[PDB]
């Protein structure tokens, strides 16, 4: 068969061609090879309107009949209506102009808040609404120690069909796909998230890999889906990350080294609980650092290129309570009102970057914690007013706003002294809550600045901050100043 | 001074003879780097390592899905390149930075997209029910495989995207390509080639050979053993191309220029029409093929665009490509210089009304470089030749009408059909003019709006093809039918 | 029950002097577009939504200011 | 209207403003569009204007007052 | 058909056993291809993910005719070509 | 080459030698009978006619001379007969 095939291909035409044979496995792997344009088993002139046919090589090109055939009388035309008929209303055309600002974004926050004192029973009711059945959890070790899971899995009672608890932090492509593995061997039809941000990203892509089949690798898209993926509810115990309401996701690539992206509405979790026993027993610097984590994701939404009223109004109200409740729970760490505060300051600032977008300070949060493994909450908390000042003088009147959520005086002042003015508030409340300040504490060497400058441009971050970044030798001079 | 080989059979290797050039800066002209001339036999090389690699390769015969993931690693390693592609374009094409620092990612989400519609939804194999013959009964379907071995030719307007876009719809069907850069820019070819190579793509599929002159253009066009070829050029070398392989009965995919009119109807909001004729004009100096250099105004709004469209063009700074600050950069080459200025030295002699520009520009702190002003032509009939001819430079004309039917039989009063740009306040007006329009893509209330899933092409003498999207792969697969 | 903490049932409340109900559940999936030209955003909105025949629903003041032939503009072959 | 979930109809065989309340009914979308309320006339602005302070006032002081629907109401209070 | 049936035996050699079937195949293709067109080609397509999320809208692909064809045909099947 | 002058689009449809392959697993009677006549349906005339005949080296003897006497077995007459 294989001389037979080799004799055949051997020839300058490609029209057609016939095998016979008893067998119609043996044609078939005989018919594949011939480079040939239709093939005949065990028949011959076998036309057909809807069947096309065409030359291989030098017997031509083109088809007739079919689809094929009528597709050659035609052309193609590709028609775009804008969605927007203003001036500044496209990123793209802001090349050829000074302003920057690109305002024209559309807001959605479809995802159902549940707060409150022993509002974790309602999930029982929620796993009803959404129509499934059979939820698996999915958490870590540290997680699972402290026992919520177990209360998770007692609210769901016969809802839950197992716990998947081997999540790690800074997860890559291959936990995803274990933690999916193991949710599809349990027949799983929704995704029940009870951790940090981490695991409820982890859960988004286990999510995605589950209703979409295949690797995590292959979904790494931005607004591909188009349509819900698996329903998921997240429960946070912490007091804040933003993760439950947001639509992106951030996984690490090992065979590459850097921080992939999936970003979608149909991503976003269909559910929440703001439970405070889940935030109770968290101890003094996860405290800390989460609250000046979602500090930092109500600041940089207040000031990115993409801002709006709305976001401003998260981020306000946001910054208001952390700044109120703060000091509470650190004074008094079983202050149930004061935690829920936070919890319910951490879903706003989550809604506000997740349309607002964040800035510099996130794109060199992301590379400290790919390189030197840093949490995101300290590295983010360190950077913040470093940040400010840096956007200081791009920044306009929404620092003013800031500090005067943060209760510093603005009856009268300079945009720059009000400016100036935010960062020192909220390097007090830094000070004030016991927050780490410096990046030597962490052991990060002197000079490996420059490497972490230059990691820090990849990021997609930039463009985002109110004040453009020229290049790597201003990311030094900020990385410098952290030190 | 940096030195760059050429990409063979999976490695970086000399010419064959030994011979280099040098590419130039169109910003500062100075020297950039030294670059491997190849000769005949570089590309006879090159070809029969692609013949070897589609034959006998695992390429062909690996599966969609087991492809899907050499393509991923390949954008991985795409994207770790990205500010050393943006750099390598921005001093070697002209690009500003602004613009030129998207290229990496822009290609890594095209490979990413086009692998994944590939994997999960082109359509590899598709039945017929009804095969309209009851006198064969049986089973009869289409099985679409691999054409063989592509020939890309690209030119110097977009090196990294023209370049990612012909790798990707050549090796993502299962093709092996040849490509063959612009001589005026050759270094990011090879910087894609490198990426390529620490990917892990078998040897043979993507080869890259740069040379001067046209001997090694015209050995890749008539050789035997080259299935296809996908040109993206002026309309002359492109009908003297097909002439070439028409010898052989090769298939060809032709991306010609074009004349692209942009309409302002007389309900658009001025603010928006200003600038979107602006960007679609003068951006990067209006040498993107789809630039609309004949700016179709209703006499209604005449006056009042006029004054605005002066301000905006003047409010343009043109400088070094690696400033930030600057909105313009320089012209690819000395001859395009030239020939821009003899065009607007034609325009003046046919009587148009010079606005603006029509001169060279000096940037300050710079010595040298090719710096053209933007150039505003105003009382012009379409029958004037810089109506009709195709320039490559930041030069526009203004022609009003009275009515939309006059627009669109001034629109189609060409033979370029590559595209086309309407300004209306009602999208059944401007929806309205754009059906009637015969170009391959219209945009409403936009301009340059690129799309991985978007087809584009040309019609009349702007080409024949289609790229990206299900169309753009199709392109690139032969259509087998199989009766049982 | 949904809830099981102290004052999350209003019919409880008839017997106490605290009349707080704070346990409700909020949601806000309504897609907002806003700016300035946003209104031909409804063409591409009609594709989103899987429909593509709307009837216009308005009174007669407002049809007397021309704003409703606005909208069946923007929404061109999508208004019956 | 465009994002409440309630409908209030008149009854006229009863004189009697009917409720219906689900939050199915709540609009897919809205468009903010500056044009369609450019040309309101002063009697209409001030009355709407105050409606939306009316409802941003009352929400901040019901007995189902919550802390984002705080925030809410504040924001629009400062915008009005 | 049977005046095409007898031209085409007459004109190109067919056998009449095989030039009869002629008129019937040219009109059952035409009618074939033309309910096709009518009810299942893709004259409008839609576009819902386009890879760019910078320039929001609706993008769809229309296909139109090319214009004025001229068709060689050989000797032959002169009336089925 | 012609129409390479103005850039319109081409589609060419030219000769074949298309081969027939029968393998050694194949019925006789009908590999017969189908070579038959996709070599001499309209004389050989057709574009698509089988005439490189790739026959397997098991079956050679069995099937030569069955394909001589169908072959034989054929009427050439006048078409309209």
């Amino acid at each position: 068969d294989e001389e037979a095939v080799a004799i055949a291909n051997d020839s300058i035409y490609g029209l057609a061609g016939g095998v016979y044979s008893g067998s119609n496995a043996r044609a078939q792997r005989v018919a594949t090879q011939l480079r040939t344009g239709t093939v005949w088993i065990n028949n011959y002139h076998a036309f057909g309107d809807f069947c096309p046919f065409g030359g291989y090589k030098q017997s031509g090109f083109g088809r007739e009949m079919g689809a094929s055939g009528l597709s050659e009388f035609v052309q193609v035309k590709r028609v775009h209506v804008s969605a927007y008929a203003s001036v500044g209303a496209s990123p793209a055309m802001a090349i050829l102009s000074d302003d920057k600002k690109t305002p024209f974004v559309q807001y959605n926050a479809p995802t159902n808040i549940i707060s409150g004192h022993g509002s974790l029973p309602a999930i029982y009711k929620e796993m009803v609404k959404l129509g499934c059945k059979r939820a698996v959890i999915m958490t870590d070790e540290g997680v699972n120690a402290t026992g919520l899971p177990t209360l998770v899995r007692e609210a769901l009672d016969d809802f839950c069909v197992g716990v998947y608890d081997r999540i790690e932090q800074d997860s890559s492509l291959d936990t995803v796909d274990a933690a999916a593995a193991y949710a599809r061997e349990c027949g799983a039809d929704a995704i029940v998230s009870v951790g940090g941000g981490s695991v409820i990203d982890t859960s988004k892509a286990v999510c995605v890999v589950l209703k979409n089949g295949g690797k995590c690798n292959d979904h790494m898209a931005m607004l591909r889906l188009q349509e819900p993926q698996t329903p998921h509810i997240a429960i946070p115990t912490t007091s804040g990350t933003g993760s439950e309401v947001t639509n992106v996701a951030v996984i690490k690539n090992k065979a590459v080294g850097r921080k992939v992206y999936i970003l979608d509405p149909h991503i976003v979790p269909n559910s929440t609980i703001l439970d405070p026993r889940f935030t109770l027993g968290l101890p003094h610097r996860m405290t800390v650092t989460t609250a000046l984590d979602a500090m930092t994701h109500s600041i940089e939404a207040l000031t990115s290129t993409r801002s709006q009223p709305i976001c401003d109004g998260q981020a306000l109200q946001a910054i208001r309570l952390i700044s109120e409740n703060l000091p509470r729970v650190v004074a008094k760490p079983h202050d149930e009102a004061a935690r829920a505060n936070l919890q319910l300051a951490a879903t706003m600032a989550g809604w506000a970057f997740n349309v607002a977008q964040v800035g510099l300070a996130h794109a060199m949060a992301h590379t400290l914690g790919a390189i030197h493994d840093i949490p995101h909450g300290l590295a983010c908390g360190i950077m913040l007013p470093r940040v400010m000042r840096f956007n200081v003088d791009h920044a306009g009147h929404k620092l003013a706003l800031a500090a005067q959520a943060l209760g510093v005086q603005t009856t009268g002042m300079d945009a720059r002294e009000a400016g100036l003015a935010a960062a020192q508030a909220v390097e007090a409340l830094m000070q004030s809550v016991d927050h780490p300040r410096y990046l030597s504490d962490l052991g990060v060497p002197r000079d490996n600045l420059s490497n972490l400058a230059a990691h820090a441009m990849g990021d997609a971050a930039i463009m985002f901050n109110a004040r453009p970044v020229k290049g790597p030798q201003e990311v030094m001079a900020v990385y410098e100043e952290a030190y | 001074m940096d030195s760059y080989q050429l990409f063979l059979d999976g490695e970086f290797v000399d010419a064959a003879d030994g011979r280099t050039f040098t590419t130039t800066d169109p910003g500062n002209e100075q020297p950039v780097a030294t670059v491997a001339q190849a000769g005949e036999a570089d590309a006879l090389r090159a070809i029969e390592a692609a013949r070897w690699a589609f034959d006998h390769g695992e390429w062909p015969k690996m599966t969609p899905q087991e492809r899907a993931a050499r393509i991923y690693d390949f954008a991985d390693h795409v994207t770790k390149l990205a500010g050393r592609l943006a750099m390598a374009e921005s001093m070697d094409a002209g690009h500003v930075i602004n613009l030129s620092k998207f290229w990496a990612a822009n290609g890594a989400a095209l490979l990413r997209n086009l692998a994944h519609y590939s994997a999960n939804s082109f359509p590899w194999e598709e039945e017929i029910p009804y095969s309209g013959n009851v006198g064969a009964p049986g089973r009869d379907y289409i099985r679409r495989e691999p054409i063989g071995v592509c020939v890309g030719i690209i030119p110097w307007n977009f090196p990294a995207s023209m370049a990612f876009w012909k790798i990707s719809h050549a090796i993502i069907m299962g093709n092996t390509i040849v490509l063959k850069p612009a001589t005026q820019t050759p270094l990011t070819a090879l910087i894609i080639a490198e990426a390529a190579k620490a990917a892990g793509i078998p040897k043979g599929v993507i080869n890259v050979i740069t040379g001067q002159g046209r001997e090694v253009g015209n050995l890749l066009c008539t050789h035997p053993d080259v299935d296809k070829i996908s040109f993206t050029g002026s309309t002359s070398v492109g009908n003297n191309i097909m002439k070439l392989a028409a010898d052989s009965t090769k298939r060809v995919t032709l991306e010609l220029g074009g004349k692209s009119a942009n309409i302002i109807l007389d309900d658009a909001d001025l603010d928006a029409a200003v600038e979107g004729a602006v960007f679609g004009t003068f951006l990067h100096q209006g040498q993107v093929c789809e630039s609309g250099t004949r700016l179709l105004v209703s006499s209604k709004i005449y006056d009042a665009f006029i004054d605005k469209l002066k301000a905006r063009t003047e409010a343009l700074r043109v400088g070094y490509p690696l400033s930030p600050e600057s909105h313009l950069g320089p012209l690819v080459s000395g001859k395009q210089l030239e020939t821009v200025e003899g065009y607007v030295k034609l325009g003046l002699e046919e009587g148009a009304t010079l606005l603006t520009g029509g001169h060279r520009v000096e940037v300050p702190g710079i010595s040298g470089g090719h710096y053209y002003a933007p150039t505003i032509f105003t009382d012009v009939d379409n029958r004037m030749r810089i109506a009709q001819e195709e320039i490559f430079g930041p030069v526009v004309v203004v022609i009003r009408f009275d009515s939309d039917e006059e627009a669109v039989a001034i629109a189609n009063d060409s033979i370029y059909g590559l595209a086309g740009g309407v300004y209306s306040g009602s999208n059944a007006r401007a929806q309205r003019v754009a059906t009637q329009l015969r170009t391959g893509t219209v945009w409403i209330n936009n301009y340059h709006a690129f799309g991985d899933f978007c087809p584009f092409g040309g019609y009349k003498q702007s080409g024949f093809g289609r790229e990206m999207g299900a169309s753009g792969l199709s392109e690139f697969v032969q259509v087998k039918r199989v009766h049982v």
